[PDB]
């Protein structure tokens, strides 16, 4: 008798209409984006100091080709 | 409360990269010129004028991207310089790219105006002069928008109404924009 | 014995370094390359600044509103108002 | 079928605006068949739902 007329429907309206909402308002303007960490760009510096190195053993490897 | 703009600080440009980034790109402009002087200036080295002068400068043109006065002309010279140009062009790149990231989320900043922002910005709290008509108002409505407020208005924690209307200025001055 | 640093050069070097561009002239001095140096920094950080700002113009456009609120009617003088007659 | 009326006697009010619009829809959204209502997403090419 309460489904046919829609009294349930709307008790379910209510009870979790009524207890706040997560949705897009938490979506929409509680967002402000971050600095990069150094996470982001963190393996550019490993391919560098990596770069560092590689250029040494090279360096080494012409006072072979020299002698 | 009017929302007059807060003034950045004097360092506030170098913001789109952490000052965490910073100290370790300054780490690395000074390891990247020294390999590159041991590098140069080796034992049998003829004509390398790489010293701990050019090769401190050469470093610093090649990361502002203004090209150099010269070239290394060796191989471990060539891949120094080789990954310190892919270092600057990412490290470059990122800091335009977060400085637009910034710039694209300012302007998404809508002020709120038109009361269905109001409806909807739970994260600003407002509330009426208690007793009066506008309370009232809200009381016996019949439009939706406003039938949000009047749910709210009374479900709010704590008190929204307020007695006097110049403590309903001051909880305005009080929460700097977090109250309407 | 060459200083190549003319008041006509000190323009030049100055003006590439501004418009991204590479320069034949370097300074050969401590104090001449602290100059260059913080002018190198100066220009990285604009020219980001320039593209930054333009692409947050043509992301989020913003129309402007000409008139407003009947204070704004008094002080313009370019537009005509229309009212209904009877 | 059930789904048609399913929006007749709505009770959400989300399900009410599409039962709203698609009374008021120009021309009828309804189709007869199911294999005409492919029909027409295939025709629209995603103008249509
Ligand atoms: N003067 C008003 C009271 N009132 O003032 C406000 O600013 N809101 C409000 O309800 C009244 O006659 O009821």
């Amino acid at each position: 008798k309460l489904s046919e007329q829609g009294v349930l429907d709307k008790l379910k309206n209510k009870w979790w209409y009524d207890k706040g909402e997560c949705g897009a308002k938490d979506s929409g303007s509680k967002e402000k984006t971050s600095a990069l960490s150094l996470s982001n760009v963190a393996g550019v510096f490993y391919i560098l100091v990596g770069g560092l190195g590689l250029a040494m053993l090279v360096a080494l490897i012409e006072f072979c080709y020299k002698s | 409360k009017k929302p007059q703009k807060s003034k950045p600080g004097v360092f506030s440009f170098l913001d789109p990269l952490a000052y965490e980034i910073w100290m370790c790109i300054v780490f690395a402009y000074i390891g990247v010129s020294v390999v590159l002087f041991l590098v140069s200036r080796f034992s049998p080295y003829s004509t390398n004028e790489f010293g701990i002068f050019n090769s401190l400068w050469f470093s610093l043109g090649a990361f502002m991207q203004q090209g150099c006065d010269i070239s290394p002309r060796s191989l471990s010279g060539r891949i120094v310089g080789g990954v310190w140009w892919f270092f600057t062009l990412i490290i470059i790149s990122s800091y335009t790219a977060n400085l637009a990231a910034f710039l694209t989320v300012e302007r998404m900043v809508s002020p709120i105006e038109s009361a269905e922002d109001l409806s909807k910005q739970t994260e600003i709290a407002y509330g009426t002069l208690d007793s009066g008509s506008t309370k009232e108002f809200f009381r016996r409505s019949k439009i939706a928008v406003f039938d949000k407020m009047w749910t709210y208005m009374r479900s709010a924690e704590p008190s929204v109404f307020v007695r006097t209307t110049a403590e309903g200025v001051a909880r305005v001055r009080k929460s700097k924009g977090k109250y309407a």
